[PDB]
């Protein structure tokens, strides 16, 4: 009805027509406004091969307000909450309403690539990405595992 | 589904079954190269074991014949008990064994001296020896684990 | 089996699999420690008596006035255990004949120990390098094989472009 729900449209057309690698988003056929997600780790990364699922979660103040976004696959990562929250400045500190679903996810992978031990999260990895880094990619990998479920 | 679409319900399955078996492919060569170093530690206990009893074979001789040359019963009681073929006890009296074939193998203060010499130098090389098996079976194990790698790996480069 | 195979199989049964091979290696993991225990341990005690044998074989070899015992008494300080085992008759006939109860010969026994300290310090450094070098090794490889099958991965290249 509103703009905010064909702003959503717009970047559903986006992730159609041009559909990031190893990214796919889709909101519920009747919601427009709920977004289901998954990421692929990628390459070369210790989440490499990953299937992690994301909720995307919108309101009436978009693209100006970001929705709020949680993995729901089992995460071990830096910045990432117990709950699927994520310490990213995109989304918290640096966001654009030129941003769109896709972008999110974009920089989501990234982060998979690229942990930021300065806003930690999770403590537990934080630490292990810097004290028993194989402990770490073991932790990690049996999550990588467990998302294929 | 044709790259110029949105990934569907059935491709994710797919990924996954392929990164499944990727998965079991890691762990199955691991295992597999595993199973080599395995094979091979048990070729090489049957080696030194054969030639442990071998040599503690030529002890046992050796400490019927010290036995036999003693002045002391000390000295009678641990040849005896070396000739018997322990293999503990040898490691234990490897030092008063040495001395008393020293001692017995000839012919001051200067006797004394070279017993202790000879006693140090059994020691280190007791401790050459040990790192000479430890060095031959660790270059085995790296000959045997190129050996099976390089297989798999040509393998794949026939599947072009 | 293969990665068609695996696009055949069933992706609960791949788990079982996962499964089974971890618990398959868990087993061959406790065994490989327990022959490697074994076999350092056969592995010292062969070291040490040959070490009381080479040891043996010098100073009975100073002690002899024949070429051919001080040549018996060398070729067994080069500590190869089937010649050991073969002259062993005659090394015993050689100390039947020499067992009946100066400055120089010192300096040749210190000599000798500290080229022996060196090549001990030397064989220790060999060792570690050959450990290191078994781990890049099996690093090394897998992640050849792993590379070539994420290569034949088609799920991967129409997901990634």
């Amino acid at each position: 009805s509103t703009p905010a729900r064909r702003r959503l449209m717009r970047d559903f057309k986006r992730m159609k027509e041009d559909a990031p690698p190893g990214v796919s988003a889709s909101p519920l056929p009747d919601n427009v406004m709920v977004w289901n997600a998954m990421i692929i780790g990628p390459a070369d990364t210790p989440y490499e091969d990953g299937t992690f699922r994301l909720l995307l979660e919108f309101d009436e103040e978009y693209p100006n307000k970001p929705p709020h976004v949680k993995f729901l696959s089992e995460m071990f990562h830096p910045n990432v909450y117990a709950n699927g929250e994520i310490c990213l400045d995109i989304l918290q500190n640096r966001w654009t309403p030129t941003y769109d679903v896709a972008s999110i996810l974009t920089s989501i992978q990234s982060l998979f690539n690229d942990p930021n031990p300065a806003s930690p999260a999770n403590v537990e990895a934080a630490t292990l990405f810097k004290d028993h880094k194989s402990q770490y990619v073991k932790r990690v990998k049996e999550t990588v595992e467990k998302s294929w479920e | 589904s044709d790259p110029s679409e949105p990934l569907t319900q059935s491709d994710v399955i797919a990924f996954q079954k392929e990164a499944l078996f990727r998965c079991i492919n890691r762990r199955r060569v691991d295992f597999e190269a595993l199973r080599k170093q395995y094979e091979l530690s048990r070729r090489e206990c049957i080696d030194v074991s054969r030639k442990l009893a071998n040599i503690m074979a030529l002890i046992v001789t050796l400490a019927r014949f010290i036995e036999t040359f003693c002045t002391d019963a000390n000295e009678k009681q641990l040849c005896r008990e070396i000739a018997q073929g322990d293999e503990t006890l040898i490691v234990q009296r490897s030092d008063s064994f040495m001395k008393l074939l020293t001692k017995y193998g000839k012919p001051s203060n200067a006797s004394d001296h070279i017993q202790e010499l000879t006693t140090e130098l059994k020691n280190l090389r007791k401790s050459k020896e040990e790192l000479f098996y430890e060095n031959s079976q660790l270059t085995e194990e790296i000959s045997a684990l190129k050996e099976y790698y390089t297989n798999i790996i040509r393998k794949y480069d026939r599947d072009e």
